[PDB]
């Protein structure tokens, strides 16, 4: 094309980013793991949690009980009861692309494929100091933020779930929200027409009596 | 550039020299291999700090390969 | 250079003394060294060991450094110099000076060396109206005395002896000659003496003195010898040489060669006489008598030398014949008797076709078995100097091409292509058969390159013209110099390393040269091709010479013959069927004459006539004239502009280089606008000085006009000025140095075009129509140094920085950013001007130590600069030639392009190895975390 | 929004070639 580059650019300083790179944010991932954090709760906190969720789930699935049982529920849970670490996740990230300014930039890496406007040249030559070279043509760090910010879906591949990467208060609160959440609650039974559900068609009796029955382990 | 290179095995050496003391403290030394291992390293660091400060020994780098029967099954 | 490392690695330099015109060999000789002093007004001292330089003095380049005479006493030497105005004394083995001091009014005609009582203490100053005599040691005046009958007389001779007398012989041609003997005590006229010569008319370069002071002379005309004693005679004595059977040759001056070793006794009696071309007589002289000791026909040079109590003399001829192969034999003769001296002969030969020497020196000594040893030095016709021994397999001790300090013209061409490459290029990447095959191949290619590539690693623990191959990033070029003695050099562009030469014959010392590469290496089977121009100063005959910039050898095809002068020339880029770019010639009849005339050129000329313009520019009377080609190779005149030559001058004449290239089309100068450049490729820059040389009336004159329809696109002048002027005229731009007197300081001046904001026409540039003039902006700016030259470097594609390379007269050269000179730097900052980040006007640019591209390496007396693009977008290859000559390189952008030299391999490897162990060291501890934590 | 597509305005070509100077 335009310009005439030395291979030797390519096999020493390309390569080298990429591989930096992708262990600092491994290293990053399990460093965040090594340290993520130590939390200890009291017998209280837990408990009034474990009630809160009970309330909960009492609201959302009281339609599988009798009536009778879930106004008994409902009796209750009213009168006695509702009323009686980062630095090294972001400041690593800034120095390592210091240190690789301060030791890589000087030359022109690689050149993206599309063409482009004069808005993108500012960014993208930053060590660089022609004047009226095309956009296309990428300096050292750029090439290396390009490459930290394309890794996000390979670290979610390789790696378990996600990582490796940059993005009660008061118990009487919380009771009485959950007293007044509760209180326009009212039931409605999931059961009143099941036999006629039941009778519409005859039971699905296929593909239950093949293979054969289990003699021994394995 | 293999004088410099010396100093990465050097440092790769001592770093698990020191692991293995702190692993098993007064264990390493009696086992036989392990004081080879030792004493060969000792050397190194010993030669490689006299050098700087300022070449017989540089032949006890050629005892490095026996260290590699040291560890692998078989042998 | 930079950083104190690459010192030596990029860069060369040659050093070169011009054309020797005086020499001196006789020393100690323990100390090893040869004066010499050359046309170039440069005295030097050489080595005689190796032939390097100990230490050389330059002085002025016009007529008033010019050296008249040179002399040598013990461990000194005297100059007079500045056309008998200057007199230095010079000692030898410091390269310091002893005194300097200037001589009265007058013309010199001789110098001489004058003593008492066996010590010399004076030196004797000749001229054309009054004699001097100074102190030796101290260079003060002790007295001077007027010849008399100094009006038509015209004295020549001085010469003198341990007697205590001086004599003093003046002549007017076929007349009377007068002697007049003065006495060095004092310096009264003590005795004259009167003779009558009707014969002769010169007594410098005829007559000589031998013996104890006897004036001999030779007569054609009476075919005899006349002798006349100075001491007690007062009458001319005649000898015939039919006794000794010699015979004057027809229409030559004969001369007389006689030797004097030591200024205070007397002169030898013997002496050498040059009777006809290649014809000598070694005689003797006794009391009027004449014996032949030798004689000598067929020879080409003699010398003489003394060594203790020996004379010898040295003589050169050839064996054969014009001679047959250039060889040439060299003989020691004893002066007493007439006697070859065995065991002395030297044997040399030139290797060039059609050159011969022209000076001998020798140099003898006296060896441990009492002989006596020589050695000689040798200019040869082309300036080209041998130091010859007396050995058998190394005659020649060392040489010196000093053609080289007149170069006139240079190019660069590149070399062929790697044959393992080119011939590569036929049986790789070539279509064989079918899908089955180029798959088939390529594999196997593959095979082949992983066996080359083991072969390459097993041996890990185990110049010649015809094998030049160009470089992966054509950073090695193959340099052509072309010499005003008439010399071609072929050079490598990288050590400096002559490697080939070639010799034009018949070449006058002011001609005209020019040369143009017509076909270069990117054709196999077709040889590159370069040709020159030479054009006769006198009589107005051109020629041509075709030949091949790689070998040298002239090229079979034959150039025609001019029969006419050639006005002007011209390289189209149209090229023929063979790639051979066309060449047109424009004569004094004002017709042209095309180069290669085949049909197939002929045709294209027939259809593309009418698109070619001549300009032509005569200086003497101040008319410019355009003509246009017309189908049948004839022109018409198109325009005519005229200059009162009485009232300025034209000086110089630019344009721009053709084969440069321009990368942006337009100039940003925010706020989403552009501006447009205005890039006319026909734009001539002319400068003329105005004949007023009064310090308040004199100017400079620019303009700038349109070579084809020739409208003048600027005028202007500027008062207060005064040449030389230096000027550069690059893509949109022109700036030009000059002298002002009204403040006594180097100005700079840079003009700069743009248009508008709309483009006029945006698919071609036709000069027949654009009607618009564009707009011009003006800056200047104060420079505190001279300037001996300037050039701006060039790159392929023209991204990188423009910088003007400037040569100073101290020896370094400047490189200075052209966005200094930047016409829109205001003198008011303003947020516009942030917004354009331009620095706010300065009216003086400083010089830095930091900033030359030679460190010590300088440079005397330049006169050109060169710049190549090199194959490379940061590289550009700089060659400075003046006396010397320098090469090197230069980046103005930091070489943004190739990787640098100072890579730590170890320190990557070692963090690569470090992160490696750094992750699998955390993997395991967060494993081993894990499943302590799960497991409470 | 001028000040772009700069970068890709090829440059145009002669239409007429001169030569010449000071007399030779
Ligand atoms: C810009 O200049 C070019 C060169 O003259 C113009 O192109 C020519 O236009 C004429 C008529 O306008 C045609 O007859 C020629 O055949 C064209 N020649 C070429 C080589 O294109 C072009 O029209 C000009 N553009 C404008 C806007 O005036
Ligand atoms: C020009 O400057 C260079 C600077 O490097 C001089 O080279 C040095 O000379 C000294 C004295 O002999 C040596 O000790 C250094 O080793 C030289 N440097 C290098 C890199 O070789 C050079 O001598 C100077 N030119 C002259 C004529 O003195
Ligand atoms: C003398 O001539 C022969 C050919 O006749 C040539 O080969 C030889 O080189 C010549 N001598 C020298 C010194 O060049």
């Amino acid at each position: 094309p335009e310009l005439l580059l030395d291979s030797n650019i390519r096999l020493w300083v390309v390569l080298p980013i990429v591989i930096i790179t992708f262990f600092v944010g491994m290293i990053r991932h399990y460093v965040s793991i090594l340290l993520q954090s130590d939390k200890k709760l009291t017998q209280e906190q837990v408990s009034d949690s474990q009630v809160l969720i009970r309330s909960r789930v009492l609201r959302e699935n009281g339609k599988y009980i009798p009536k009778q049982s879930f106004l008994t529920r409902k009796y209750y849970f009213n009168n006695p009861e509702d009323g009686f670490g980062n630095v090294t996740n972001v400041l690593p990230m800034i120095l390592i692309g210091g240190w690789i300014n301060m030791t890589f930039s000087g030359f022109v890496t690689t050149k993206v494929p599309f063409p482009l406007t004069l808005r993108f040249k500012p960014m993208l030559q930053q060590g660089i100091e022609l004047l009226t070279l095309d956009a296309s043509w990428v300096s050292s760090a750029s090439w290396y933020f390009l490459n930290v910010f394309g890794l996000r879906s390979i670290y979610s591949l390789i790696l378990g779930q996600d990582n490796a990467a940059d993005q009660p208060a008061d118990t009487n609160k919380a009771f009485k929200t959950e007293w007044e959440a509760l209180e326009l609650t009212d039931h409605q039974w999931a059961l009143d027409d099941v036999e006629e559900e039941l009778m519409a068609k005859d039971l699905h009796f296929e593909g239950m009596f093949k293979k054969e029955l289990q003699t021994s382990i394995f | 550039n293999l004088e410099r290179v010396e100093y990465l095995f050097l440092i790769i050496f001592t770093v698990e020299a020191f692991l293995k003391v702190i692993a098993y403290g007064l264990l390493f030394h009696p086992n036989a291999y392990l004081r080879n291992g030792w004493n060969l390293l000792d050397f190194i660091i010993v030669v490689v700090g006299l050098f700087s400060a300022i070449k017989a020994l540089r032949a006890f780098r050629v005892l490095r390969p026996l260290r590699l029967v040291s560890g692998v099954p078989s042998l | 250079a930079v950083y104190e490392d690459q010192v030596g690695k990029f860069d060369w330099r040659q050093q070169y003394v011009g054309k020797v015109k005086f020499a001196s060999l006789e020393f100690s000789p323990g100390s090893k060294k040869l004066v010499v002093a050359t046309e170039k007004n440069v005295i030097a001292a050489l080595n005689s060991r190796t032939g390097e330089i100990l230490w050389r003095h330059v002085d002025k380049g016009t007529a008033e450094g010019a050296v008249d005479a040179m002399l040598l006493h013990g461990q000194d030497v005297i100059t007079v110099s500045n056309g008998g105005r200057i007199m230095r004394s010079w000692e030898t083995n410091i390269g310091g000076l002893n005194w300097e001091i200037t001589l009265d009014s007058g013309s010199f005609q001789a110098l001489g060396l004058v003593g008492l009582q066996e010590s010399v203490r004076y030196i004797a100053v000749l001229k054309k109206t009054t004699l001097a005599l100074h102190h030796l040691s101290s260079g003060h005046l002790k007295w001077v005395e007027h010849l008399p009958e100094s009006d038509s007389i015209h004295y020549q001779m001085v010469y003198s002896y341990g007697s205590g007398v001086v004599w003093a012989l003046g002549v007017v041609p076929f007349s009377h000659v007068n002697i007049v003997k003065f006495n060095v005590e004092d310096g009264e006229i003590v005795q004259q003496v009167r003779v009558s010569t009707p014969w002769l008319q010169h007594l410098s370069g005829a007559c000589g003195v031998v013996d104890e002071a006897v004036l001999v002379c030779p007569d054609p005309s009476s075919r005899s010898l006349q002798t006349l004693a100075l001491e007690t005679e007062w009458e001319l004595r005649q000898i015939p040489l039919q006794s000794l059977d010699l015979e004057f040759g027809s229409g030559f001056q004969p001369r007389v060669l006689p030797t004097q070793p030591n200024p205070v006794d007397a002169s030898r009696a013997q002496f050498f006489l040059h009777l006809s071309p290649s014809h000598y007589a070694l005689l003797q002289y006794h009391y009027g008598t004449l014996s032949l000791l030798k004689n000598f026909p067929q020879t080409a040079l003699v010398s003489f030398a003394t060594t203790g109590e020996k004379t010898v003399a040295a003589v050169m001829a050839c064996r054969n014949e014009a001679c047959f192969n250039q060889t040439y034999t060299i003989n020691l003769y004893l002066v007493e008797t007439g006697r070859r001296l065995l065991d002395t002969t030297i044997t040399f030969s030139l290797e060039q076709s059609g050159t011969r020497p022209e000076r001998l020196y020798i140099q003898v000594f006296l060896k441990k078995d009492d002989s006596v040893g020589y050695r000689a030095l040798v200019q040869t016709e082309d300036h080209l100097l041998l130091f010859l021994q007396q050995l058998a397999g190394k005659v020649v001790l060392w040489s010196r091409e000093e053609s080289l300090a007149e170069v006139v013209c240079l190019e660069m061409v590149d070399l062929p292509l790697t044959g393992a490459q080119a011939e590569l290029e036929g049986e790789f990447g070539k279509k064989a058969d079918g899908l089955l095959g180029m798959f088939l191949k390529r594999l196997s290619s593959q095979l082949i390159l992983l066996q080359a590539w083991t072969s390459h690693l097993w041996k890990m623990f185990y110049i010649n013209i015809d094998t030049l191959a160009r470089d992966e990033f054509n950073l090695q070029k193959m340099m052509v110099m072309v010499t005003a003695s008439g010399k071609l050099f072929g050079i490598e562009s990288s050590s400096g390393t002559i490697l080939w030469k070639q010799y034009l014959p018949n070449v006058k010392p002011d001609s005209s040269f020019k040369l143009m590469v017509q076909r270069t290496t990117a054709h196999f089977p077709h040889p590159p091709q370069c040709t020159l121009l030479v054009k006769d100063k006198e009589s107005g005959m051109s020629s041509l010479y075709v030949f091949n910039p790689i070998f040298g050898k002239w090229s079979q095809v034959a150039p025609p013959v001019l029969k006419r002068p050639i006005l002007q020339s011209l390289l189209l880029p149209v090229m023929d069927q063979d790639y051979a770019k066309v060449l047109l010639l424009i004569d004094d009849e004002y017709k042209v004459t095309a180069f290669p005339a085949t049909r197939n050129v002929l045709r294209q000329l027939h259809e593309l006539a009418p698109s070619i313009f001549f300009y032509l520019v005569d200086a003497e009377q101040g008319r410019l004239c355009g003509y246009r080609l017309r189908k049948d190779l004839t022109t018409e005149l198109s325009w005519e502009l005229t200059i009162p030559p009485e009232v300025q001058r034209i000086v110089k004449v630019k344009g721009k280089r053709s084969s440069e290239h321009v990368h942006s089309q337009g100039r940003v100068m925010g706020d989403r606008s552009v501006l447009y450049k205005s890039l006319n490729p026909n734009l001539l820059a002319v400068v003329t000085e105005s004949t007023d040389a009064h310090h308040e009336r004199t100017f400079i004159g620019i303009f700038l006009i349109d070579g084809v329809t020739g409208r003048i696109i600027h005028s202007s002048v500027q008062k207060k000025a005064k040449g030389p002027v230096h000027i550069v005229h690059s893509e949109n731009w022109v700036v030009y140095q000059y002298w002002n007197t009204k403040a006594r300081r180097n100005e700079f001046t840079v003009l700069e075009l743009y248009e508008g904001t709309e483009q006029y026409n945006a698919t071609a540039f036709s000069s027949l129509d654009r009607p618009q003039l564009p707009q011009v902006l003006q800056q200047s700016y104060i420079f505190p140094s001279s300037i001996s030259a300037m050039e701006a470097t060039i790159t392929e594609r023209g991204i990188t920085s423009r910088h003007l390379l400037i040569g100073l007269p101290s020896g370094a050269i400047l490189s200075l950013p052209k966005a200094l000179l930047d016409p829109r730097r205001p003198e008011i900052p303003t947020e516009q001007s942030r917004e354009e980040n331009l620095i706010p006007y300065s009216p003086d640019v400083q010089i830095h130590a930091e900033r030359f591209i030679n460190y010590n390496q300088t440079v005397s007396r330049m006169r050109g600069i060169y710049t190549a693009p090199s194959g490379l977008e940061s590289t550009c290859l700089v060659v400075a030639y003046g006396l010397d000559i320098y090469q090197t390189r230069v980046y103005p952008s930091k070489q943004f392009d190739v990787l640098k030299d100072d890579y730590d391999y170890v320190l990557i490897s070692s963090v690569l190895f470090g992160l490696v162990f750094a992750t699998m060291i955390t993997k395991r501890l967060a494993q081993v975390k894990l499943l302590n934590r799960a497991w409470r | 929004h001028a000040s772009d597509w700069l970068a890709f305005i090829e440059p145009p070509e002669r239409m007429e070639f001169s030569g010449g100077g000071l007399l030779l």
